[PDB]
């Protein structure tokens, strides 16, 4: 059982990570549209926050695999 | 806007910057008297063609980091 | 089209890095348009050799499958050197499909390779018969004809 | 058990593939470019190390390579790596490495799809090798002075170059050389 | 001093080096080669127009720092 809720946990992480990629791409587009100056940096900064999320998710993901034997 | 031109003596390559629209006279003398040598002592080449006076770099399709040889006589 | 894009970048790399004294550009055809498959080049002679002061023309004709097959290189009509053909052709080892040609060979590598053979004629593989007779018969006057062809080519 | 064993490794691959995608995305979309990314890689490195560690018991990967190169790729994408690693008193170290050029030798254009060879390590653009290995099934490596013969089957998608190229295109998006102090502005 | 800084390029990429003046250039050539993914005999090296010999150390050639070695393709004519 524990093995399983772990497994379904991982897949949740994977899909979380993917939608975060999309988001980033999407806002990296909103920025390659380059849009006087404020929102550009603002958007760009949210992006930074999202990469954090990414590095942290990988973090969970990894230690999470200590429990599949 | 404004490009960068490497001018090679043979050993040393004193390296310059000009508006794309500037007659290459200016660069020629800039180099010349950075060398102390006087102008008609020198021959400036590009694609093996003697560069003449009024020719702007815009003419010759130059770019960032192109090389201009400088010979004597 | 890739052959052509190759040459186009090749040209601008040349313009950014090429040995001092040498030159290379493609030719205009009867249109006024650029023939990126045909090139004019000049190879200066190494100072202190009888080839010094000489700046010698070669043309480079690139095939349609460049860089799969390498280009043919031609000195003028009847150039005087033991390894130039009477047709003006030269065949360097790196310039050889059947030998050592590869698509990574720089134009700069080619001009340099030629000018090295100018005062390093490999006598094991003569390609002309006046030039080679005199190179083994008497360099005395061979050197003389070398100097006239040397001086010849400073336009 | 065999199925379970293989199945597990499936999960680990996706994990590594997941690290790959994050790293890629990390560089392919950054704004400030100093030593703030050092903490980035740090987390990522440790995470990887941890992950790899667990796998070791459980049931090489390029990701590791990528990770041990990335700090350098940062400071300068064209770096050669002091890959020679000081065996005691190696007194001829390959220090500062230097500069490599980021243009495919065949296409003579910059890289849009690096494809590293495995008999040697020669990186050529996909379009280059594909055009070169057209017709002929095996040819000499298109790099000069390389003797290993090579077919289309010998190439893997190179991540190292993709970075070095992504870095480099970013590391000019803003400014390449700027107002070079050595660029006498002729008035 | 005792070590020197040599630059070793081949017309595309270049590699800086630190070398005891007394290290025979065998190990440098080998290094550049095995490093480039190129074969030894299919190369010639030039310090200031001298075809360098393998076991000839940097102060035999009175090298200095920031000097250059060129690696060309060993070729021939006919
Ligand atoms: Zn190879």
């Amino acid at each position: 059982d524990e093995f399983l809720k772990a497994k379904e946990k991982i897949n949740e992480i994977f899909e979380k990570l993917n939608t975060i990629r999309d988001e980033v791409i999407k806002k990296k587009n909103q920025n390659e549209y380059y849009r006087v100056s404020q929102k550009i940096k603002d958007i760009d900064d949210q992006i930074q926050q999202l990469l954090l999320k990414q590095r942290h998710l990988l973090s969970k993901m990894a230690s999470s695999m200590k429990s599949l034997k | 806007t404004h490009i960068n031109l490497k001018v090679s003596d043979g050993s040393s390559e004193i390296f310059f910057k000009i508006k794309k629209t500037t007659p290459l006279r200016r660069l020629m003398e800039a180099f010349a008297k950075r060398q102390g040598k006087e102008m008609d002592s020198l021959r400036f080449l590009y694609d093996g063609i003697r560069i003449q006076a009024d020719q702007t770099p815009e003419d010759l399709d130059m770019e960032d980091n192109d090389i201009i040889e400088a010979h004597r006589e | 089209s890739l052959c052509l894009q190759r040459l186009q970048e090749e040209r601008k790399k040349w313009r950014k890095d090429h040995p001092f004294g040498f030159y290379a550009k493609p030719v205009k055809k009867a249109d006024g348009s650029m023939d990126l498959q045909k090139w004019e080049a000049g190879i200066p002679g190494k100072e202190g050799t009888n080839w010094a002061g000489g700046v010698y023309p070669i043309t480079v004709e690139y095939p349609n499958e460049y860089p799969s097959k390498p280009p043919k290189v031609k000195f003028p009509a009847g150039f005087y050197h033991p390894n130039v053909y009477p047709s003006g052709t030269i065949c360097l080892s790196i310039l050889n499909e059947d030998q050592d040609w590869r698509p990574a060979i720089t134009l700069k590598q080619i001009v340099l390779g030629v000018q090295d053979l100018l005062d390093s004629p490999n006598p094991n593989s003569p390609k002309q018969e006046p030039a080679w007779r005199s190179f083994s018969r008497n360099k005395a006057e061979y050197d003389k004809k070398v100097l006239l062809q040397a001086r010849q080519y400073s336009k | 058990h065999m199925l379970e064993a293989r199945d597990l490794s499936n999960i680990y691959q996706q994990c590594y593939k997941q690290i790959d995608e994050t790293i890629n995305q990390l560089v392919d979309s950054t704004s400030p470019s100093t030593i703030g990314i050092e903490e980035q890689v740090a987390d990522i490195t440790s995470t990887y190390k941890l992950l790899s560690t667990y796998e070791s018991e459980s049931n090489n990967t390029d990701t590791l390579k990528i990770l041990k190169v990335l700090p350098y790729i940062w400071n300068d994408p064209t770096c050669v790596i002091p890959d020679l690693q000081n065996p005691a008193d190696e007194d001829d170290l390959q220090i500062e490495g230097g500069k490599i050029e980021l243009t495919c030798p065949i296409t003579c254009k910059p890289y849009e799809a690096p494809l590293i060879s495995r008999k040697c390590n020669h990186v050529f653009d996909r379009d280059g090798i594909q055009n070169y290995l057209q017709g002929y099934t095996t040819r000499d490596c298109p790099q000069a002075a390389c003797s290993q013969v090579v077919s289309m089957r010998d190439f893997v998608r190179d991540p190292i170059m993709e970075l070095r190229c992504k870095i480099a295109k970013m590391k000019e998006s803003q400014e390449q050389d700027k107002r070079s102090s050595q660029a006498i502005d002729v008035l």
